[PDB]
């Protein structure tokens, strides 16, 4: 997966991330630019307008149970599909969240880092993360395969 | 489709980009180049090297013809018809390619302009910049 | 984007759709949720048995509503504006079961009219259902 | 995928009528005018410039018998469509790249096709098992990517 060297950045990185925000912040975008996601959230609450969604203490609530997740499969870059297998079968046989979804929040995750750390957040150190999300894509969709 | 608010909020994102365009362009290339390494075979003419000249050309390129996608924003067929029928007839790009050399610009434009990349300018960049996509990869000739 | 030989393909297509309209929309619809079970989550209000009365009205407003479609197809996202306010707004539609009814709809057309269903009127049609899809799943209002 | 004996049935009786010197070509030909892009993957084809041009084109009609063929493995191994396509899975996605959303594109064109060629006789029932089928297919056909 990650070259020594990729390994090392990214995990550099994620130290600095902010727990209390990033979760929060990625979520609300995803709820904000792909907004029929916002159907699967009908109990959290107001999703009417952007400052609405990233407002929302269920979204952001919501948004750290999702970064601590991402955190997981760094912890375990190598057995992906099985640290997510309960969640795969949550997200895909109880809630039928179709997969290309999943593509997006790790997309919005990737914007959202780089929004919190500007050039530190460089094209070799986005080239990592992105083989990061996809992973987490797919270790997801595991039950769909 | 772009809304009124989406417009205004591209408009006003991409007059903050200014002289930096080229700049931008270059390295949402070069991030897409080394996040989504397939993307290279459209190029296989071209020096891909870090700090490659033909990129920052390229990218140039590109920031110029998204600029003038922002100036004809209600008329983006007409306005793109010569760049449709170079990436729909001739090069053929697959559109997944456009999704991702429009994610690297969003992460580009997000690590450049934090203020102006708000979830509502987001938002209105990412349709934006897919329809442009859309008109790109399309054949209506 | 739409070119003007797919235009008229979509019309001389949709137009021999004619009196079987609800039909064929009918059919389309009860060819998606067969198919793709998980497009049913948005009809729980709906009996969706085999012959519904309700699945066979629904199907003739759609075909109406692209009959509609058909007819501003230059301006659709006017003419569809309320459409789009209840699946982008109010409903938040998945844009993949668009793409699911979309195929759907090619499906029940190549069974129903394969003289007319030339692949060159298979793209214009893809395309077009496309433009509706895009249409009603975002937010310009 | 899971076929329940009736759609087996069902979907073997239909594909027992394929014309298998032209569906094939049909459903490649058809991927090519539709999705245009895919034709990048095809220059050695030469005419595929207009709809006519590829439809007749011989080295698309040749190379649709091909993967007709593979669809009909795929079919006589329901129960392990990936070990069936572990050669294939590998030459899209490594030596090829492929994206796999061409793979969901190429089912649902031989779809179309089926139900051009049999008009009623394709019903929502045997659309429904096709489709199972050929996302069993796409999806082992990008097994490599898993
Ligand atoms: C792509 C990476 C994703 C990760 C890592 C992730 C992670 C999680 C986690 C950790 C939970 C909480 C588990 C629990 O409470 O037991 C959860 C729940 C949930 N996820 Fe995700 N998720 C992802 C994508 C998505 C997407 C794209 C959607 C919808 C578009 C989604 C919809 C939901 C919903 C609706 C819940 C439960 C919400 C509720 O409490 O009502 N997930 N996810
Ligand atoms: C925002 C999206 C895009 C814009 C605005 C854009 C714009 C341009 C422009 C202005 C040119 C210059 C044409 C000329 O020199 O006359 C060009 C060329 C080219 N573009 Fe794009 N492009 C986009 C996306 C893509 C993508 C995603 C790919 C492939 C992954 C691609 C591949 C190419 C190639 C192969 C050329 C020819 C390069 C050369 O021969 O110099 N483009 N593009
Ligand atoms: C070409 C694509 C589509 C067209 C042209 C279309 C058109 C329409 C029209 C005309 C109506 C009713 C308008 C009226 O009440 O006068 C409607 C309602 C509806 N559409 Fe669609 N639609 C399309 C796709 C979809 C899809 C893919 C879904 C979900 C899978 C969907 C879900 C609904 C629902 C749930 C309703 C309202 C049902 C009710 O009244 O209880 N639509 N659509
Ligand atoms: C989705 C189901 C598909 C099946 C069952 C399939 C099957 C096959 C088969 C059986 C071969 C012959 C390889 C050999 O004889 O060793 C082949 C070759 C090939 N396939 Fe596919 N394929 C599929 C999708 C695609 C798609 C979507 C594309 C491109 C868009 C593609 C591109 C190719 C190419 C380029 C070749 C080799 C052409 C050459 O001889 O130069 N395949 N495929
Ligand atoms: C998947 O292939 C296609 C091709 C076409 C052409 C298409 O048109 C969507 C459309 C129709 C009418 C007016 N506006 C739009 C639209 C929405 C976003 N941008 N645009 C413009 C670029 C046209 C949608 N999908």
């Amino acid at each position: 997966h990650l070259t020594p060297v990729e390994k090392s950045a990214v995990t550099a990185l994620w130290g600095k991330v902010n727990v209390d925000e990033v979760g929060g912040e990625a979520l609300g975008r995803l709820l904000v630019v792909y907004p029929w996601t916002q159907r699967f959230f009908e109990s959290f609450g107001d999703l009417s307008t952007p400052d609405a969604v990233m407002g929302n203490p269920k979204v952001k609530a919501h948004g750290k149970k999702v970064l601590g997740a991402f955190s997981d499969g760094l912890a375990h870059l190598d057995n992906l599909k099985g640290t997510f297998a309960t969640l795969s079968e949550l997200h895909c046989d109880k809630l039928h969240v179709d997969p290309e979804n999943f593509r997006l929040l790790g997309n919005v995750l990737v914007c959202v880092l780089a929004h919190h750390f500007g050039k530190e957040f460089t094209p070799p150190v986005q080239a990592a993360y992105q083989k990061v999300v996809a992973g987490v894509a797919n270790a997801l969709a595991h039950k769909y395969h | 489709v772009l809304s009124p608010a989406d417009k205004t909020n591209v408009k006003a994102a991409w007059g903050k980009v200014g002289a930096h365009a080229g700049e931008y362009g270059a390295e949402a290339l070069e991030r897409m180049f080394l996040s989504f390494p397939t993307t290279k075979t459209y190029f296989p003419h071209f020096d891909l090297s870090h700090g490659s000249a033909q990129v920052k050309g390229h990218g140039k390129k590109v920031a110029d013809a998204l600029t003038n996608a922002v100036a004809h924003v209600d008329d983006m067929p007409n306005a793109l018809s010569a760049l449709s029928d170079l990436h729909a007839h001739k090069l053929r790009v697959d559109p997944v390619n456009f999704k991702l050399l429009s994610h690297c610009l969003l992460v580009t434009l997000a690590a450049h302009l934090p203020a102006e990349f708000t979830p509502a300018v987001h938002a209105s960049l990412d349709k934006f910049l897919a329809s442009v996509s859309t008109v790109l990869t399309s054949k209506y000739r």
